[PDB]
């Protein structure tokens, strides 16, 4: 099968079921099979939650390019009350919506076939599935062929989950958006990289500032900021 | 058993089927059956007595914090009964003297010979107050007048009793050192360690570390 | 505070001390060879004897009421009179 | 090390770590409380 | 089989007898029989005191808004104690406390054994029917024809309602103890902006 | 047989290459008793985790100190900055919830030892499976191991074991190290390997002070 490393060798414990299985486990995380089936799980929902995060900030960097992504719950827009403290209500709404659909989410991963059922209309009821792939009213076309897609997912959700550490890497040593990065790396490309700005040697090391503030105040909460590890940068 | 105090540990093999036992004797007091016996009865009046003191205190305490009564506090509640007491200090004395060593008596010789109490001629004519459910430290009667003994719940009430009378014992024990320590009363403590429980408790009262026995605590200070 | 209590902890240590002691030299008295554990000490034994030896009044007075505390008098060897 | 250890448990061995300790306990009892006479406080 | 929580365990001695079983013990507290059925009994008495305090504070709290009432109803609930009635404090619970007594003595009488008092203690012809449940008494307590047309059905309408009235009044004493505002003026609150006006920041603005 | 410690020289005849880490090294014979050896073993995964622990809570923050990004205070004042920065938090009371969170702990591990599996039994909130304990010093399960690194194959629980008791021997060392480099220069580790990497040839044990006393 296709292997990250080809010529390489790919762990007993990798057979090639999984979608996106390229045999790539160094560490051996998933060698217990019930932790490789949660940690299945675990790479879908980081997938789509990160593959939505990229296209959000890629639109809204498009859209409002004065507000930086970084930044953006500072200037968010407060269509729900007129006081400062509506965050709260947008929070506790959040919070219940999530704790239902997730407890969904697992109580369907634990108990397969158990959350099928809509707890209001009794006659709606998802088609039986496998774990993680819902599929019935959450999937009303499928465009082609179930392992081909689920190839495509996993492949735009892993180059989506590196996009989103390095759209937040690039906000801490630039301070500015993806794109605006982008075009200043197409502006000078010998000039900008994270090889230019930054050198350790065993004489001195050159470690570039971070541009976000270390805290924001936020109607009087001091919220900070705290650059990620930004001691053991290069 | 309840469980084990020590999880792990191997439980001694005499307080098996005692209530309220989780197989804590590191010191074998109670490896003697008669000891054991002894101690049952022990433990059981003095929880009774730390039961019925706590709530005498904390009661009255608590409903002054809420402000419903306002009643002299536990330490200095002697010093204003005395005062408006009818009966003065001595008599007051000799009559529990008297009242304790009559209950007393009665207590340990149904203790030695249980159901004696009990008997025809042990009282003169009420001996039936005093019949004797044939346990050790529980007695009926008067004492179970409106006979929850005879309910299902009988043995869950046992280790109802016997928790509850640990927590009382070492609650009066607090109160008593929590006294001796800090000059306050009780809640007081309680809203001082609840008010900063980092700087406010047993570790900053000034005695319960002695300052000659622990040389880093005026060291190891801002 | 100059005797009395001094006195109530001295007999306390006291009676902590010969009660540990009893209790090594009858549980070495049980052994296969008795002898051997009075001049090779137990450790283990004479430290978990030792900590125990803490609730020595309760025993003991168990003991005295219960008259598992004395030998009998013909048990002991005498000389003639 | 059975054997060291049986060493170690011989009574003078046992005798000297039990009176270092019961010396050492009495040493800096006195010097942490100074001139004790009577039991007061 | 319906349950707090579908896909979950449910424990081994609940299995659909008592009347709104849905599983729903986490903490395991009814594990004995005889400790269930005490718990039962506790229930349907918190219950049904839940409901009439749920409609007795709702009732004078609209009435008090409206101003259908009278000065009684005006007062806050928490505050009705100090209105001035005909009698002073001290005699209104005594007198509640024997009558109470009677009735909830009878009560546990039937508790301890089922069918004990099923008899008008001064009329020998008055009697309850046979065959009643500790919490489910029959004849003047039912003067309807009701305990026909699905007893089953009904017992489970009667708890579901005693859960919502529990914690409506547990709602009303912890609203009272944290806002001190009566129920109707929390809905109203909620009600004006309750992005702002809820649990969280209201609580956050009292810190 | 397997490599030791002075080759040419037989493996201590108590040490058979079970365990971890396994050289042959034992000259003063200290773990000659099976029981004994459990024990040490267990001493010596204690030890080795807290000097790798340790050892990583003193160099990272004090490479980070080095590159300016942060001032966190060298690992032989932070007790007194933190002290001088927390009036509100006294040192007895700081001291008295270590020792009884370390005691519970370290007691759930004691009578691990004595009894293996014995907290196993549920009573700490219900704990079962994960306090049951693979081997002597290695409990795994689903809490300590959550990841499932011993669960998989036994070859990678067997690398993973010479890999742990390998760097915990070096950060044992390693701690040794700092104590005996902060008694000689006073200064902090990253702080002594800085000054190493700047004139090597000048910044030596032999010129801080204190290694040689004499002049020379
Ligand atoms: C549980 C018993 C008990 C305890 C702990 C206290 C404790 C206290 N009383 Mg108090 N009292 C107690 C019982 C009684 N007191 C009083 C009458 C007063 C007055 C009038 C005053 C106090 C005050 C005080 C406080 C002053 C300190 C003190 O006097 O130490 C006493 C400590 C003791 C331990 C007392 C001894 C109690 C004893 C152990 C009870 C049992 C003895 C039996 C003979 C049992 C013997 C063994 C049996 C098996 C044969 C202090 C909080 C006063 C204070 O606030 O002013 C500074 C105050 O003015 N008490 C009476 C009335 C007879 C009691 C009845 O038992
Ligand atoms: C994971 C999902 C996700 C989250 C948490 C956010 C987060 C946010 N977005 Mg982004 N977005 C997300 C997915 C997407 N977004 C966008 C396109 C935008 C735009 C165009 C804008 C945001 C804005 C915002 C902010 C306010 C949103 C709001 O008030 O909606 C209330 C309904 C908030 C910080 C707004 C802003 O404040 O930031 C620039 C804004 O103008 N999002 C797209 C493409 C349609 C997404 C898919
Ligand atoms: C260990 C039990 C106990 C002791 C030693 C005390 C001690 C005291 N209480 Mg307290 N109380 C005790 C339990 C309880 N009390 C109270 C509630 C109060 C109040 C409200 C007040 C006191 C007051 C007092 C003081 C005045 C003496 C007195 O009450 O008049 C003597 C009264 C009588 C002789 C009549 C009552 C006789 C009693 C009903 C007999 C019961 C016998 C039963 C068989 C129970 C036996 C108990 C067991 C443990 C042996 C005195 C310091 C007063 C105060 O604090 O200071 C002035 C006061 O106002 N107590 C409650 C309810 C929560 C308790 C449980
Ligand atoms: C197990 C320890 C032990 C106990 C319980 C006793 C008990 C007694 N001794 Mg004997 N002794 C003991 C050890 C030894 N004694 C003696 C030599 C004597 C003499 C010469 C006399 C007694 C007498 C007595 C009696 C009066 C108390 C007394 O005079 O103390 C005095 C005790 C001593 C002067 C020696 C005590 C040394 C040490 C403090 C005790 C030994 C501790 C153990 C090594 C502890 C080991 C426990 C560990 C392993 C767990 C009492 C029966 C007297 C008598 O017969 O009364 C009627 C008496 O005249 N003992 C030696 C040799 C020095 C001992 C070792
Ligand atoms: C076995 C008996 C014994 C006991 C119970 C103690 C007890 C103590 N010593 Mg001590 N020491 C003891 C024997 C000896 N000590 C010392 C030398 C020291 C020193 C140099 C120090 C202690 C310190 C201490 C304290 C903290 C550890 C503690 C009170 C320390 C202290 O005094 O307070 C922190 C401290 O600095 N001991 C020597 C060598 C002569 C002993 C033999
Ligand atoms: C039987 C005879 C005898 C008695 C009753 C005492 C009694 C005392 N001596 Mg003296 N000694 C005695 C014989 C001898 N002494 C001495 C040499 C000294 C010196 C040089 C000193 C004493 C001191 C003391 C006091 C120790 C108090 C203490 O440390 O509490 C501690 C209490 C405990 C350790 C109890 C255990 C508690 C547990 C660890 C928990 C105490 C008053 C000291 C004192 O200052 O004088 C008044 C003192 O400095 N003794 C020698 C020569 C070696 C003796 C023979
Ligand atoms: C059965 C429920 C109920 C209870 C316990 C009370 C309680 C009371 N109300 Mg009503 N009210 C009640 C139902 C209703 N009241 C009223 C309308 C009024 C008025 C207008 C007044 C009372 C007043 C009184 C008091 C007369 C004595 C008494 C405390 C009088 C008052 O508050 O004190 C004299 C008064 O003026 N009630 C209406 C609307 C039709 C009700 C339904
Ligand atoms: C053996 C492990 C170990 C020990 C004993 C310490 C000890 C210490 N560290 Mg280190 N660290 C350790 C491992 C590691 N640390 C660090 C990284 C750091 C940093 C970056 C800093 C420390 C600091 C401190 C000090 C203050 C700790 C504190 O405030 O806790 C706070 C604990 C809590 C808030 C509770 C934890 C939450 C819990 C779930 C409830 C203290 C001397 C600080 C300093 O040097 O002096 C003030 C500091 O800035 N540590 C890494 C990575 C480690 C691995
Ligand atoms: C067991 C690990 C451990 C080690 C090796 C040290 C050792 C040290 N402590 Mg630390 N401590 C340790 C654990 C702990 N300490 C402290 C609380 C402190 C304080 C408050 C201070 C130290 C200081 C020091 C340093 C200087 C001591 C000295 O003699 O200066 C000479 C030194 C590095 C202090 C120091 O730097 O002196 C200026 C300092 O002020 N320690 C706590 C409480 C949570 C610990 C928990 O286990
Ligand atoms: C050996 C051992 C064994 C095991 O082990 C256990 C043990 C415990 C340890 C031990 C045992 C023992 C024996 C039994 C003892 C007993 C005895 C006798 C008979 C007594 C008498 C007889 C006794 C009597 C006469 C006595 C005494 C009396 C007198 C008056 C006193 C006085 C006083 C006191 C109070 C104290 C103070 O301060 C002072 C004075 C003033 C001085």
């Amino acid at each position: 099968r296709a292997l990250w490393l080809p010529g390489g060798d790919a762990p007993a414990h990798l057979d090639g079921s999984l979608p996106g299985d390229f045999g790539f486990d160094p560490l051996g995380l998933g060698a217990d099979p019930e932790r490789l089936a949660w940690f299945a799980e675990s790479e879908r929902v980081h997938a789509r939650w990160a593959m939505l995060a990229v296209a959000g900030i890629a639109v809204q960097e498009v859209v409002r390019p004065d507000v930086f992504w970084y930044e953006a719950a500072l200037k968010s827009p407060m269509p729900f009350g007129n006081s400062p403290a509506a965050i709260l209500g947008l929070v506790a709404f959040e919070l219940f919506a999530m704790h239902f659909v997730e407890v969904r989410r697992a109580y369907d991963f634990k108990n397969p076939g158990s959350q099928d059922q809509d707890p209001i209309f009794s006659n709606n009821k998802l088609p039986k599935h496998e774990v993680g792939y819902p599929g019935g009213i959450f999937a009303p076309v499928i465009p082609g062929d179930l392992a081909e897609l689920k190839l495509k997912e996993i492949k735009n959700g892993r180059l989506a989950m590196l996009a989103f550490a390095g759209f937040v890497m690039q906000a801490q040593v630039t301070g500015k958006g993806p794109l605006a990065s982008l075009g200043d790396h197409l502006s000078n490309p010998i000039g900008t990289t994270i090889f230019s700005k930054a050198v350790v040697i065993p004489g001195q090391a050159i470690v570039p500032p971070c541009m976000i503030p270390s805290s924001v105040e936020y109607h009087g909460i001091t919220i900070p900021t705290p650059c990620f590890l930004s001691g053991l940068w290069p | 058993k309840a469980g084990n105090w020590l999880p792990g540990s191997k439980t001694p093999a005499y307080l098996e089927d005692l209530p309220g036992s989780y197989g804590f004797d590191p010191l074998k007091l109670g490896e003697d059956p008669a000891s054991l016996k002894w101690y049952v009865q022990s433990e059981l009046v003095h929880s009774r007595f730390a039961m019925a003191a706590v709530a005498g205190i904390l009661i009255p305490e608590v409903l002054k914090a809420f402000g419903a009564v306002n009643l002299p506090v536990w330490y200095e509640a002697g010093k204003y009964a005395q005062e408006s007491s009818p009966i003065p200090f001595n008599t007051l004395i000799a009559l529990e003297i008297f009242a304790f060593n009559f209950v007393e008596i009665k207590r340990w010789q149904d203790f030695k010979k249980p159901g004696s109490q009990g008997e025809e001629g042990s009282f003169v004519g009420l001996e039936g107050f005093f019949k004797g459910t044939g346990e050790n430290g529980y007695p009926g009667g008067v004492f179970d007048p409106l006979g929850l003994s005879k309910g299902p719940g009988y043995e869950a009430m046992k280790l109802r009793e016997i928790k509850n009378g640990r927590l009382a014992m070492l609650a009066f024990i607090g109160f008593a050192s929590q006294y001796l320590a800090t000059g306050k009363g009780p809640i007081e403590n309680l809203l001082d360690h609840l008010s900063n429980p980092l700087a406010n408790n047993f570790t900053t009262n000034g005695t319960s570390l002695p300052a000659q026995a622990h040389p880093l605590l005026s060291v190891l200070k801002p | 505070g100059e005797t009395l209590i001094p006195t109530v902890g001295f007999l306390y240590i006291a009676g902590w001390i010969g009660t540990a002691g009893r209790d090594y030299l009858i549980a070495s008295k049980g052994e296969a060879k008795p002898r051997e554990k009075e001049y090779i000490i137990d450790v283990p034994l004479a430290l978990k004897i030792s900590a125990q030896g803490a609730g020595w009044p309760f025993r003991v007075i168990r003991e005295l009421q219960k008259g598992t505390l004395l030998e009998k008098d013909s048990n002991i060897t005498v000389s003639p009179r | 090390m059975k054997n060291f250890t049986t060493y170690l448990s011989t009574a003078p061995v046992v005798a000297l770590i039990w009176f270092t300790f019961t010396a050492g306990l009495l040493i800096e009892i006195n010097r942490f409380f100074p001139d004790p006479l009577v039991f007061s406080f | 089989r319906a349950s707090w929580l579908p896909g979950s365990e449910i424990p081994s001695y609940l299995k659909g007898e008592l009347p709104g079983d849905f599983g729903f013990d986490p903490l395991r507290l009814g594990e004995d029989p005889a400790a269930l059925k005490w718990y039962q009994q506790a229930e349907l008495q918190n219950g049904r005191w839940a409901m009439l305090a749920a409609a007795g504070i709702l009732f004078v709290d609209l009435l008090g808004h409206l101003g259908a009432g009278g000065p009684a109803a005006a007062t806050p609930w928490f505050k009705a104690s100090d209105f001035t009635y005909f009698a002073p404090t001290s005699t209104l619970f005594i007198v509640e406390l024997l009558l109470f007594a009677w009735v909830e003595v009878r009560r546990y009488q039937d508790m301890v054994k089922p069918g004990s008092t099923n008899q008008d203690p001064i009329f020998s012809q008055y009697s309850l029917p046979s065959g009643n449940e500790p919490g489910y008494p029959g004849g003047i307590f039912d003067p309807l024809g009701y305990s026909k047309g699905n007893m089953a059905e009904l017992k489970l309408k009667e708890i579901k309602n005693a859960r919502l009235a529990m914690l409506a009044v547990l709602g009303f004493f912890v609203q009272a103890k944290t806002t001190g505002k009566t129920p109707l003026d929390s809905l109203s609150s909620h009600l004006a902006d309750p992005w702002s006006n809820n649990v969280f920041g209201i609580e956050h603005a009292r810190l | 047989d397997r490599q030791v410690w002075f080759p040419g020289n037989a493996p201590a005849p108590h040490l058979d290459g079970s365990l971890p880490g396994d050289f042959g090294f034992d000259p003063l014979s200290l773990g000659s008793d099976p029981q004994l050896l459990k024990w040490f073993q267990q001493a010596e995964l204690v030890h080795g985790r807290t000097a790798m622990t340790a050892v990583a809570g003193i160099l990272f923050p004090a490479v980070a100190t080095k590159a300016g990004v942060v001032n966190i205070p060298q690992w032989y004042d932070a007790g007194s900055v933190w002290v001088q920065n927390n009036p509100n938090f006294p040192f007895a009371a700081l001291l008295f919830i270590q020792i009884i969170l370390t005691g519970w702990v370290e007691t759930k591990r004691w009578l691990d030892f004595k009894n293996p599996g014995s907290q196993a039994d549920g009573s700490f909130l219900g704990v079962t499976d994960d306090f049951k304990g693979v081997a002597n010093g290695y409990p795994g399960g689903k809490l300590f191991d959550p990841f499932g690194l011993s669960r998989g194959s036994e070859g990678q629980l067997q690398k993973y074991q010479e890999n742990e008791i390998k760097n915990g021997r070096l950060a044992m060392v390693a701690f040794l190290g700092f104590i005996a480099q902060h008694a000689a220069t006073g200064k902090g580790p990253i702080d002594n390997l800085a000054d190493h990497l700047a004139n090597p040839t000048a910044v030596t044990f032999a010129t801080n002070g204190v290694s040689l006393p004499f002049v020379h």
